[PDB]
RNA sequence: GCAGAGGUUCUAGCUACACCCUCUAUAAAAAACUAAGGACCACACGA
């Protein structure tokens, strides 16, 4: 289902695409998995710590 | 000098301040 | 060598367009099109909004009634505005509107320089019959992402994080040209998306320039 | 709240009690703590330290110089100008780090090197940055860990932390001859991915110079990190009496495996290059390393293949 | 500035009694007028102290020795 | 709202009370960020004390973890809202779904 | 808002000629990593330079062989050629000999002069020779190329490293000019054939670099 | 500057960790300045 998923947009069905370094600007071997996961933040911030 | 004073490193803008108050003595201006 | 020239300039939207370099040669291409993609990303001169004053709203989180939201999403709306001044580096945009309606950036009372790219940028709905917002808006040029909190006066003004940043998704890509006669010869096509304060061709512009001398810090002209 | 009261003999007696609490262990002051960052630029010989933590832990150092240099007359008006935070206290706090160790601390002290010595390096900030390499050392996360730091003050304090407590003077463990700050994780999978080849893979076949030239084809993206090439290198052996002999020959291998070379010193020999380079093989470099060349030139080597092993892991894409 | 003490350990073979030495070194250097004898590069005083406890020229017997005849000169300051 | 959840999201949110779910349904007669007025349909509303709703969010408030309760209004003016339904998106809410 | 912090150079450690360390201190956010990896691209993939692309062996015409007399194979000794920096003058191309026999290493100063042609590094060894009947001569090839092109895009065929750089690693840490943001500090080491000056090259880098942006500079 | 008091400020300021001057029984020509207290049990959470 998620193959086919991604099928239905532009994506390719593997999930991983090329990407270019930010510095270098030239593309990283064996394209890396990219995706839009849903992370949270904690409300252990640094700014308690010190 | 035992004034209420912000925590040193912790900043932001205040929302509100309530004050309560015993009855018999007289509220300040604030109040 | 080869020179690259602003070959073509293709406005494809209105926020968006694909500017075209022709002569480059092997690694020119990419050298030069992660060159300018860095340099545009990194420091191209904006004109965002920095500090807003409302009419009778004490802070950033209070609220005043006849407002669809709170002011901080106010506040977060009007970062989101596009807005290129010409001639004043410090401006202030003065926002009037009454009566029930979305406040878009149209209704800002824009002087002769300043006026805003995206009039139908919404910032709040006013609701009630008798409800209207008068906001004092202080938007001044600058480069680069300066908060809020690392700047530098009275309990009624409201800041606002700046974003002084035109450019938001630079993409290049390096081809083979069509030149007349040669060989090993690629054109560099930018896909520089910016929210409208920025022309893209004097933005690559600036951005040479600012590649230009930052190289002389050791080679004369 | 009907519970036993503490008598004469509950605070002489278990974990609470005078002696453990108070004398065995006992809270101390210039010490604070904060999550730690992992911060590859530094080297094993410091770490990474807020400017607030600098200012707030130094206090003292910091209005001793103040008085010396006349900054500031007295202790109150010195105290002043540090809670201002102005400039001049700044550039007063950069002299005062410069050879000042602080001994990083994780809670669960659980051997020896759970706590070592630092130069912090003043970072903008409110997280301390720990060396990627004695984080398997502290056994030590990046997932909300925290860990204290502590000052040492007097010259007999800071001198032993720099020539004990420092991480490059803690490269072998002290339960086991092997060494602790061996490439753990990330590093170690960059060296691994480097240190392959493929049966086909672009610019394989022509003989290289040297490492220099084997970078040269990386960087220009013409050959491929692991192709299968024949370098020349000068290998470096010291079977005379301690004298160092150049032996330079045509060892087929890979263009990944030469890059490594420049990295290493010149002491060890090619033959540990040569393979997968997987953990234990990284382990038995770096122990050959400190048996054969000594205690400074494995302090360099390990921190050029934790440079090279991240950059590479980052080139790699090994997602 | 200075990463690692090996070749100062290898100099002073015990590894304790050196950073016995070197803080009696920083000690004249803070406490007393004492000149550090290698030229300081910015550098702090426990560190400078195994900077010539480095080049071999300061070390428990060489510091004792000098300190014994300063003392000797001090007697001899009053005749 | 997460881009990839699991439908629950929806309940937790609803049946928590960090949002201000609809009593009873009707139209959205006036809506404020600070207070929701609802316009009860006449099959859903009593003969007797009826009148319309009125939903007070709570704003800007110290919470037991020194975090923000703010309810944000979720519908405009004139949006036709059904019993049971969520009308002003809570903390970590978003359009009725559990938003962390 | 169009002003910048221009880097000054303030230490550059220079290391024996054939190596450099290039470095800047004030410079700007992420404007080192742009520098370092535009100044290493441009001097590593295109640079004007001389270097060998083509030898031929008298007797010898095919790679798998090997002269008698001569410790070293043939592949090897073009290995020794690729790295035999050489600077010309205004002629494009010059073709170089190395006839010379007897026992004894064939340094790079036995090459003929065939002109104005130099040779940086005269002690530069390509073969040894262990027989007195033994003699070598071979024909080398060199143009003024623009980067690398190796052999294999291509009589012996030996890969022709044009451009005088031998290695470019530029390393970005933190350096704060007094009291601003973490600005980048680029230092830049660099190992040169010997043909020119490692900073000679960098400027002709950045020399190439800027002269690539000629009509880019707003007048 | 070591035991006290006075001084131009601002009740009081004698080194109290503490900031300037005077002398041993007498009070003012003088600008930068000021404060030295604080446990246990439970809960939840992080590593
Ligand atoms: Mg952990």
């Amino acid at each position: 289902e998620i193959k086919e998923l991604l099928k239905l947009g532009d994506l390719p069905t593997s999930g991983q695409i090329r990407l270019y370094d930010g510095r270098t600007g030239e593309q990283f071997e064996r394209p890396v998995t990219v995706g839009y996961m849903y992370m949270l933040k904690l409300n252990h911030l640094v700014d308690d710590k010190m | 000098d035992s004034s209420l004073r912000v925590p040193n490193g912790v900043s932001g803008t205040v929302i509100d301040v309530q004050v309560f108050t015993r009855d018999g003595v007289e509220k300040d201006k604030r109040a | 060598f080869l020179k690259p020239r602003l070959v073509d300039i293709e406005q494809v939207s209105s926020t968006h367009a694909k500017v075209t370099l022709e002569p480059l040669e092997r690694g020119f291409g990419h050298t030069l099109g992660n060159a300018l993609r860095r340099i545009l990303l990194s420091s191209m001169p904006g004109c965002a909004v920095t500090e807003v004053e409302i009419d009778g709203v004490l802070h950033e989180y209070s609220t005043k009634e006849g407002v669809q939201e709170d002011i901080l999403e106010i506040l977060l709306n009007l970062k989101g505005l596009a807005v290129r001044v010409q001639g004043k580096d410090e401006v202030i945009l003065t926002l009037n509107k009454s009566g029930i309606g979305p406040v878009t950036a149209a209704d800002i009372t824009h002087d002769g320089d300043v006026e805003i790219v995206k009039p139908q940028h919404v910032i709040c709905h006013l609701t009630d019959e008798n409800a209207s917002i008068s906001m004092r808006i202080k938007v001044q040029r600058g480069r680069g992402y300066v908060p809020a909190s690392t700047r530098i006066r009275p309990i009624g003004r409201l800041l606002v994080d700046a974003c002084y940043s035109p450019v938001e998704r630079i993409a290049y890509n390096v081809e083979a040209a069509r030149v007349e006669q040669r060989t090993d010869l690629d054109k560099l096509v930018i896909e520089m998306e910016t929210n409208g304060t920025i022309d893209p061709e004097e933005a690559i512009r600036r951005a040479a320039t600012i590649l230009a001398e930052q190289l002389e810090a050791f080679v004369d002209l | 709240n009907k519970r036993p009261l503490k008598s004469l003999a509950d605070m002489i007696k278990g974990k609470q009690g005078r002696f453990r609490q108070n004398l065995l262990g006992k809270r101390v002051d210039y010490s604070g703590r904060s999550v730690i960052t992992v911060g590859p630029y530094l080297r094993l010989h410091q770490c990474g330290l807020p400017k607030k933590m600098a200012l707030e832990l130094f206090k003292p150092f910091i209005y001793g110089k103040l008085e010396l240099r006349g900054l500031a007359t007295t202790i109150k008006a010195a105290k002043k100008m540090v809670e201002r935070e102005e400039a001049v206290v700044w550039d007063i706090l950069d002299e005062v780090i410069r050879e000042h160790p602080v001994l990083l601390n994780r809670a669960p002290t659980l051997h020896r090197l759970g706590i070592q010595a630092f130069e912090p390096v003043l970072i903008e900030g409110k997280a301390i940055q720990l060396h990627p390499l004695v984080c398997a050392a502290y056994n030590a996360d990046f997932d909300g860990d925290q860990m204290a730091v502590h000052v040492p003050l007097t010259l007999e304090a800071q001198l032993e932390a720099r020539a004990l407590m420092m991480s490059t003077n803690n490269i072998l463990s002290p339960a086991n001859g092997e060494p602790i700050i061996v490439p753990s994780q990330d590093v170690v999978l960059g060296l691994y991915y480097m240190t392959r080849d493929c049966v086909n893979a672009k610019g394989e076949g022509m003989v290289l110079t040297g490492p220099k030239e084997a970078e040269r084809l990386y960087r220009s993206g013409l050959a491929s990190l692991h192709a299968r090439v024949k370098v020349r290198i000068t290998e470096y052996e010291k079977d005379a009496n301690g004298e160092l002999v150049a032996k330079t020959s045509l060892k087929d291998t890979t263009v990944g495996r030469a890059i490594l070379w420049m990295i290493v010193p010149k002491g060890l020999p090619y033959s540990i290059v040569n393979q997968a380079l997987g953990k234990k093989a990284i382990s038995k470099m770096l122990n050959t390393c400190y048996r054969i060349l000594g205690l400074k030139p494995t302090v360099i080597f390990a921190d050029q293949i934790m440079y090279t092993g991240f950059a590479y892991a980052a080139r790699s894409g090994a997602s | 500035a200075r990463v690692t003490v090996q070749d100062a350990v290898e100099k002073i073979g015990n590894r304790f009694d050196l950073v016995l030495v070197a803080a009696r070194r920083a000690r004249q250097m803070q406490v007393g007028g004492k000149d550090p004898l290698v030229p300081e590069e910015n550098d702090k005083t426990t560190v400078i102290a195994l900077r010539e406890i480095e080049e071999g020229l300061i070390n428990n017997q060489i510091l004792d020795v000098r300190e014994r005849q300063e003392q000797q000169e001090q007697e001899a300051a009053e005749l | 709202k997460p881009l990839v959840g699991t439908g629950m999201e929806r309940a937790v949110a609803v049946d928590s009370g960090v949002t201000a779910v609809a009593k009873r349904g009707g139209v959205v007669q006036y809506v404020d960020a600070s207070r929701i007025v609802i316009k009860v349909n006449e099959d859903e509303m009593y003969p007797g004390e009826a009148g319309i709703d009125i939903y007070n969010l709570t704003k800007y408030t110290r919470s037991n973890q020194n975090t923000c309760i703010n309810q944000m209004p979720c519908v405009s003016l004139g949006e036709p809202v059904e019993r049971g339904d969520v009308l002003a998106d809570g903390p970590s809410t978003d359009l009725g779904e559990l938003a962390l």
